């Protein structure tokens, strides 16, 4: 007999939750840097199959990059709005600023 | 309908849609040789008057344009006489399950 | 995402749109300093980094306060001075600057015509085709006043059009747009911006403007006029340098005032309710906007950082931003200022060209261009849209080898504790879980069943790793205490305890090519192990085998999630495939080859052995029995000593694992294994279940392996997909007791044969040593044994060698011949010649059974190889004839051709040891190339049909709403459910069990009952009275039942198929059960066996013809086959096949003598294909002269195998054949200046010479065999001026482009063998026009092509549509491969949904309405242009269009809503 110099030593990962990727809040690749699993073009389609929208939900937006993010009604935008520098009596609240007149601007 | 024989003038081609109430439907007389519909895969075709198209799209409450489609210059339309908007009723013998009626409108 | 924190918003739809010059109101930045850092690393003010746009190195930043973990990041803008064109589209201001006149700055066409297109595009914004045809309906140096009165009435019929349709239900106020609306629209819009770009002059001005030209994506040039266009534009209307981009600009805001009536409809699809101005700003980027600084970090490498590449090409705009911002001061204060100032503007163009796009800009051109832009970042296989969107990488999952395990359960994966320590489940602590969650923080990280974190009211973690046990033993007891905040008194904690043995698990393989390759296993937990571990049932599902595969583990994190890999996804309910509803789930090996032992007759058991396979097998502690007590048998021998029978144990394990209110299986099958391997009229054969007793027969792959109709098959339609799961387990658990027990080996004895049998195959390999002669001196021609070096066949044999065709007849006659001798000892030797028999010989069970290999290894171990046949041919043979030097050249051999009398018993020889490493290698290169095949084949299926999908009335629909078929195969039945429904008397036997199954007992009130039955019988008995009748004499009464009511609602509206085959059972049948109470069971059970409204039958379709093409991939053994014949049917969509061809049926009196007539009378002859011989003697003196002398064949050769007679040959030679001729002696002559004889003629061939003379160039003499047509003659003569000329290869070029005889676009007509009586010719080449005057022949109404597109221009879409589906399982059925029609007819009614033959590919999918399925295929940023132009609102209903958007998905458990009937009012 005989014995492969390839090994399962190094092969595996496992991973609850850990380091993402700024771009995209996503999580990272690599096996050492706890990194995660892929769920690429063709098993997004096996979950189509079964009909299980919950699943497809769950190993697309809540297990990789869910965000509650907020968003103007008026003008429908993500990347305009701004958490406002209050007042030291007041509490902070979320503005959008293409939706917004600046002050000197009192139209009489 | 006006059966030419080889073609017929370009000037008058443009003369087709002349007549606004009445269509003019010419056949080549090569075209008309064999009878398509009688071919072994071209399945019944029946055009279904304005009671039973409107009773089609209220029994899957469908638009028009949500059918599938005929072409205007198919060899099976222009045999029926298709205007845009008719819906015809396709008899086909699925292999699974016999007989079973499709339909299809003509844009 | 938790579970306490709901979303009251969420978004419907995304309109697409083009920022203004009005960020100015967003961004407050204004980015200027193109220095981006200092020394001691602060950014800048106004620098790249500037901390207005976002938290940056610890630091807060300026306009939200926030840190760098809180702040969204801002866009800032840098302020470009001059307009530089937006570089996406380019390519629409090149087509509006093109057709514009810029004297009257309308455009180069009519008034008229321009408005006919601006009224043709409003009437299809709203939903409504037919009113833009009729707009053409609407006519009659005119005056104005006649074209204002054009204009005034088809303006009025567009208020009526519009008004009649939206005071009807027909359309809304906002447009009806659908695909077919997409599709008429993008016809015109392609047709009003070719009649704008062709017109030469203006019709409005009469003067006009000259013609722009551009470069590779940076100029403009005005080119120059020459004197006679000015001409003209002096006497109308007064009774190449570069552009600046600001005066391309007045000119297209000068168009755009003018042409607001037709652009307001060019550039929006849907009504524009907001009421806004096409504006010519939108083309020109008068500033940027900066992507904030989080998405603009430090991109590192290695151990160091690096600047960000999107600053790189920022930075070099806003350098040349800053050249410009001081030489425009320097002109204003007072030559070489205008050519520093130009030259700037082609790199400020180039570098805003290069910042968004990368492939339009040119630059260094060095190689390897830097900072790919953002195009780049999108569009690729990985950019962003597929690489971030359509797939992602999650939390809590894991991978790991796979190992395989037979005491876990079918439905089970075994957990190591490595993964167990590590994934987590946010368990809500209420008031029925404490007792077990106060036990898991009490356990800790440490223990396995315990807890890592538990979460607060607050959102608050508390992580449970540095604590003892007293700190946890505390908190534990805090579970259920409330909080004091009332903001958050909703809540409860959450417990993260570990993964439990209740949990359940995704598991996967990396290629998932169908939904069975994903699938929901349960969880338990195994100690002292570090791989995952899985049972054998899965081991065909998945595709694996135990060979260091990993499997990716995936585990959901909320309570609709599980629910579904627990009653969707599980295992249990993926027993059927959905490709063609074969079991894909059973027992492998050791198990196969212990049923065959173990239910043995000579099985004998006594009572401690018959209980101990019993526990063994089946424990009531885990959950196998029913009766809560295992019950037993008698034994069925009493009186010596008392014994069990193997047979007697799988009755007990059914009696055990089957509920007691339900009655025993009643099952009559067949085994594997043959009657005589058992002895004298046994009956092992058989298998016979009464009562839910194994009466006879032993169990095989047949039963309860991966097969159907065996007992595994038959307990899952009887008593459910649980059943039939508990008994793969408990079989698996039986078999290995038993081998474990008793077990199971193979040996050297069991590949023996006997004296005497070895004695017979010494007899039978002697009979081969002539036999490589007899194939020898037959396919040479000769005859009665000539000696094997017999000078004149070796003469033979060589110019066999030297052609091709000729050496595959010599492999095709001796390969036909020695595999009689192999197939003579196999015969002989194999069941009956052998040494140990079958009850004991391993390696004959092992493939009787099924268990491993077939006996085809059987014989090559114990008899012979055979024949190692090469590429479909024999061994390949040098050049001197020989096929090992070793042999003699041209050795008529069977060895010396590569037959190997020798065995893996005893060895092969070195020459034969040789040849077998040949066919090993050829099944090796074609592995090499078959890596994949049909990878990008189903992606482009999984696609189009991605949102397709079974809707509540039971109509096959897309995902915007349009419809694709009216039911699913025209009976809307599931595969998965169909198994048994044309299985009358096995549901006959097992009556009593299916009818409380299907019970209709606590179902009949629900549901109209004799409304169906009434209809069929009147159409069944119509249906009978009109059989006879040809298809288009039908009648058109009756409509069938299905297409009148619901299958699912009314019983016995069935499919006209299955009525006609249990109406053929009823009577054909006469068996206490009525045949009237057995109708309602079958009726009912097709009601049962229905789709259900949700199901995602795109999908499966295409997993059902990508999945089994991936062993679609053989190479050879005419027609194109497999992949590549796929690829043209499915992809592409081609009008030019390959191979295209045509069927024509043969009439009755027309025989086969008459039809080999008639295949010569439309198989091109070609005059190359009549000629034996061409002299050309060549002389010189006078006028070189060239005699052209043709020896044809013989009168009764050409005339007999062509069908050409000799006065046909006349009519080609002269009228033909000598104009081609003397074509390509002149244009020689261009090129060139850069036996017997017979004589004495008649009247007749005097002045048929006369005429050839007059009517050629160079001819003079000419003369024809009118007496025998052996031979042609005429005497060309040439100048002196010319030089020697290669006239015969010139005579070979033009004879084999001469045709005699041709029917167009056909070459060749075949007579083929009648397979299914159907006597058919076959004919290469495609014409329908040309094959119907043959109807004295040909059956003119069954003719069938392969080429779609032909048969669409000929006979229709619905003839196409046939055409499809019998042409993709020609490609299946070649293989043995067997789909559903089902996946077939959906297929061929998605690709003619337009009344046209659409591929799967991207222009296919442009008459499609949800703008991300494209965005996210292919060409990522031109349906991205296309989208914006066409300000199209993505309705975000598509699969694709949902997953960028982040929105739960509208098929299967999406397919509806769940509301809650609170009862307070």
């Amino acid at each position: 007999y005989q014995r492969l110099r390839h090994m399962v030593n190094d092969k595996f990962q496992v991973r609850s939750t850990g380091p993402v990727n700024s771009l995209t809040m996503q999580p990272v690749k690599g096996r050492k840097r706890h990194g995660g699993i892929r769920v690429g073009e063709m098993e997004r389609d096996a979950l189509i199959g079964h009909g299980t929208s919950f699943l497809l939900q769950d190993r697309l937006l809540n297990s990789s990059d869910y965000t509650q993010a907020s968003v103007c009604r008026e003008c429908g935008s993500i990347l305009t709005t701004q958490q406002s520098v209050p007042r030291i009596g007041s509490i902070s609240t979320v503005c959008c600023r293409r939706c917004s007149m600046r002050f000197e601007d009192a139209k009489k | 309908i006006f059966v030419y024989q080889n073609n017929i003038t370009p000037s008058a081609m443009k003369l087709v849609p002349s007549i606004p109430p009445a269509t003019i439907e010419t056949f080549n007389e090569a075209a008309l040789v064999v009878n398509i519909t009688h071919h072994e895969l071209v399945p019944k075709h029946i055009r279904l008057s304005s009671d039973e198209k409107r009773e089609l799209l209220k029994r899957y409450r469908l638009k028009e344009s949500q059918l599938p489609r005929i072409q205007r210059a198919d060899p099976v339309a222009l045999y029926l006489g298709l205007k845009r908007g008719e819906v015809v009723k396709i008899i086909r013998k699925s292999e699974t399950s016999g007989r079973y009626a499709s339909y299809r409108i003509c844009m | 995402m938790d579970i306490s924190k709901p979303v009251g918003s969420e978004i419907t739809s995304v309109d697409f749109g083009i920022l203004t010059a009005k960020i100015r109101n967003l961004s407050a930045k204004q980015i200027t300093n193109p220095t981006v850092l200092d020394n001691l690393g602060h950014p800048v003010s106004g620098g790249l980094y500037d901390l207005a746009l976002g938290a940056f190195l610890r630091n807060l930043c300026s306009t939200c306060g926030l840190d760098e973990k809180f702040c969204p990041g801002h866009q800032g803008h840098i302020e470009l001075p001059v307009p530089c064109y937006n570089p996406l589209f380019f390519n629409q201001l090149y087509i509006y600057l093109r057709a514009s006149c810029l004297f009257c700055h309308h455009f180069r066409l009519k008034s008229v015509e321009v408005h006919r297109y601006a009224c043709k595009l409003r009437l299809l914004q709203y939903g409504l085709i037919d009113e833009s045809y009729k707009l053409d309906e609407i006519t009659l140096d005119i005056s104005s006043t006649l074209l204002n009165e054009l204009k005034s009435k088809r303006s009025e019929y567009v208020d009526m059009a519009i008004a009649k349709a939206l005071s009807d239900g027909r359309t809304t106020e906002r447009g009806s747009f659908t695909a077919t609306v997409n599709d008429e629209r993008k016809k015109l819009v392609h047709e009003f911006h070719k009649k704008l770009l062709s017109r030469g002059k203006c019709d409005n001005c009469g003067m006009f403007s000259p013609k722009f030209r551009k470069d590779g994506f940076t100029k403009i040039f005005e080119t120059a006029l020459n004197e006679k266009q000015i001409t003209n534009n002096r006497v109308k209307g007064f009774i190449s340098t570069y552009i600046l981009s600001t005066e391309v600009k007045n000119i297209l805001d000068t168009v755009f005032r003018k042409e607001q009536c037709v652009l307001q409809y060019v550039f929006h699809s849907r009504p524009n309710l907001s009421r806004k101005l096409v504006k010519a700003d939108s083309f020109f980027m008068d500033v940027l906007v900066v992507p904030p600084t989080r998405f603009r970090l430090p991109s590192k490498l290695g151990e160091e950082v690096h600047e960000n590449s999107q600053n790189q090409l920022l930075s070099k705009v806003l350098t040349t931003s800053l050249l410009i911002r001081d030489l425009n001061d320097d002109l204003s204060k007072l030559r070489v200022i205008f050519s520093r100032l130009m030259n700037a503007f082609v790199t400020i163009q180039n570098d805003v060209n290069a910042f968004i796009d990368s492939t339009k800009a040119q630059g260094r051109t060095s190689g390897k261009v830097p900072i790919p832009g953002v195009k780049q970042a999108l569009e690729k296989k990985e950019g962003l849209f597929r690489k971030h969107m359509m797939g992602k990488r999650v939390n809590y999952a894991a991978r790991s080898v796979i190992s395989p395990d037979p005491n876990i359960e079918t439905n089970e994966i075994g957990v190591p504790p490595v993964f167990a320590v590590k994934l987590t489940y946010p368990e809500p602590v209420t008031a029925y879980n404490i007792a077990e969650l106060r036990q898991a923080v009490i356990n800790g990280p440490d223990k396995w069943p315990g807890a890592t974190q538990i979460q607060n009211e607050d959102g608050s973690l508390v992580s449970l790793i540095g604590m003892s046990v007293e700190q946890r033993k505390a908190l534990a007891n805090q579970l259920l205490t409330p909080s004091s905040n009332v903001s958050t008194h909703t809540l409860n904690k959450k417990v993260y305890r570990h993964i439990k043995n209740r949990d359940v698990v995704l598991m996967n393989r990396q290629p998932t090519l169908h939904k069975a390759s994903m699938m929901g296993h349960k969880v338990r937990v195994l100690p002292n192990e570090k791989t995952l571990r899985l049972h054998y049932a899965n081991t065909g599902a998945y595709n694996a085998d135990f060979d260091g595969d990993e499997m990716n583990m995936h585990f959901p994190q909320n309570e609709n999630a599980r629910a579904e890999a627990l009653n969707l996804a599980n295992t249990d309910s993926q027993y059927l495939t959905p490709t063609s509803g074969s079991p894909v789930r059973g027992l492998i090996q050791d198990h196969i080859s212990a049923g065959v032992w173990l239910t043995s007759k000579d099985s004998f058991f006594t009572r401690e052995q018959y209980q101990q396979y019993i526990y063994g097998c089946i424990r009531p502690e885990d959950g196998h029995t029913t009766r809560s007590k295992i019950v037993t048998l008698p034994p069925t021998i009493f009186k010596p000593y008392p014994l069990w029978t193997g047979k007697q144990i799988i009755t007990t394990v059914l009696l055990n694992v089957t509920p007691p209110d339900m009655p025993g299986i009643n099952l009559i099958s067949k085994n594997k294994i043959k009657n005589e391997y058992w002895g004298k009229g046994s009956l092992e054969n058989e298998v016979l279940f009464k009562d839910g007793a194994l009466l006879c027969g032993i169990l095989d792959k047949s039963q309860y392996g991966a097969s159907k109709y065996g007992i595994v098959h038959s307990l899952h339609e009887v008593y459910g997909p649980e059943v039939a799961a508990k008994v793969l387990s408990v079989l698996g658990r039986l078999f290995t007791n038993y081998i474990t027990a008793t077990a199971f080996t193979c040996g050297m004895d069991d590949l023996r044969l006997t004296a005497e049998g070895n004695k017979w195959r010494t007899d039978i390999l002697k009979t081969s040593v002539d036999t490589g002669r007899e194939a020898a001196a037959e396919v040479t021609n000769l005859d009665k044994d000539t000696p094997a070096d017999d000078p004149e066949l070796l003469k033979r044999l060589q110019e066999i060698l030297r052609d091709n065709n000729k050496s595959g007849i010599l492999d095709a006659v001796t390969s036909s011949k020695v595999n009689a001798i192999t197939s003579q000892v196999v015969s002989k030797c194999v069941p009956d010649g052998t040494m140990k028999k079958f009850p004991c010989n391993s390696m004959q069970a092992m493939a009787l059974s099924g268990a491993k290999g077939s006996n085809v290894n059987v014989s090559q171990i114990m008899c012979l190889l055979g024949q190692q046949a090469l590429e479909g041919r024999r061994v390949p043979v040098m050049v001197s004839g020989k096929t090992l030097p070793s042999f003699k050249p041209y050795e008529t051999d069977a060895m010396a051709g590569g037959y190997v009398k020798g065995r893996f018993y005893s060895g092969i020889k070195p020459q034969e040891y040789y040849f077998h490493c040949m066919a090993g290698r050829e099944g090796l290169i074609d592995t090499a190339v078959k890596t994949s095949r049909s990878g990008y084949l189903q992606r482009c299926l999984t696609k189009q049909l991605e949102g397709v999908h079974v809707s509540y009335d039971n109509s096959i629909r897309d995902a915007d709403g349009t419809l694709v078929q009216f039911m699913y195969g025209g009976d809307a039945i599931d595969i998965t459910k169909e198994s048994h429904m044309t299985q009358f008397e096995f549901c006959l036997d097992n009556y009593y069990a299916l009818l409380k199954k299907y019970n209709p007992s606590a179902l009949i009130e629900h549901l109209d009952v004799e409304s169906a039955l009434k209809y069929s019988k009147k159409t069944l008995k119509y249906r009978k009275k009109h059989s006879k009748e040809p298809h288009y004499k039908q009648s058109v009464k009756y409509d069938p039942v299905l297409a009148k009511y619901n299958p699912a609602k009314y019983l016995g509206s069935v499919s006209e198929n299955f009525q006609d085959k249990l109406e053929s059972f009823l009577d054909k049948n006469s068996k206490g059960v009525n045949e009237k109470k057995f109708r309602a069971l079958m009726q009912l059970k097709y009601m049962r066996s229905l789709i259900n409204p949700g199901e995602a039958v795109g999908i499966i379709a295409s997993q059902s013809v990508g999945e089994p093409s991936t062993q679609m991939t053989l190479n050879t053994f005419n027609v194109t086959l497999g992949i590549p014949r796929l690829r043209e049917i499915v992809m592409t969509a081609s009008a030019a096949i390959k191979t295209p061809q045509m069927t024509l049926p043969i009439w009755n009196d027309v025989s086969d003598e008459q039809a080999d007539t008639f295949c010569k009378s439309i198989s091109k002859v070609l005059l190359s294909e009549v000629i034996d011989k061409v002299i050309v003697t060549e002389t010189t003196g006078t006028a070189r002269s060239y005699v052209i002398h043709m020896r044809f064949f013989d009168n009764n050769e050409y005339s007999e195998e062509y069908d050409v007679s000799k006065e046909e040959l006349q009519n080609v030679i002269s009228n033909q054949f000598i104009h081609l001729l003397e074509a390509a002696i002149v244009k020689e002559i261009k090129k060139q200046k850069r036996v017997e004889a017979n004589n004495n003629m008649n009247k007749v061939q005097r002045d048929r010479q006369s005429a050839i003379i007059s009517h050629h160039r160079f001819i003079t003499k000419y003369n024809f065999d009118d007496e025998s047509g052996k031979w042609c003659e005429f005497k060309l003569e040439l100048a002196a001026d010319t030089e020697k000329l290669l006239m015969v290869n010139i005579v070979e070029e033009i004879c084999r482009k001469s045709i005699i005889r041709q029917i167009p676009h056909i070459d060749r007509c075949v007579h083929p063998e009648p397979e299914n009586g159907k006597r058919v010719l076959v004919t290469e080449g495609v014409n329908f026009q040309a094959m119907w005057d043959q109807e004295a022949f040909i059956d003119v109404d069954g003719i069938t092509s392969n080429d779609v597109a032909a048969v669409l221009k000929t006979y229709g879409v619905e003839a196409a549509r046939n055409t499809i589906v019998n042409e993709i399982n020609n490609v299946f059925s070649r293989y043995a491969i067997s789909v559903s029609f089902r996946h077939l007819d959906l297929i061929a009614d998605m690709m003619t949904r337009q009344g046209t033959y659409l591929a799967f590919n991207r222009q296919g999918m442009e008459t499609s309405t949800s703008s991300f399925m494209k965005m996210s295929y292919e060409t990522t940023c031109q349906f991205l242009t296309k989208a914006v132009l066409d300000n199209e609102r993505e309705q975000l209903d598509s699969p694709s269009a949902r997953i960028v958007v982040g929105k739960l998905n509208n098929v299967g458990t999406g397919s509806f809503d769940v509301l809650a009937k609170v009862p307070n009012a």
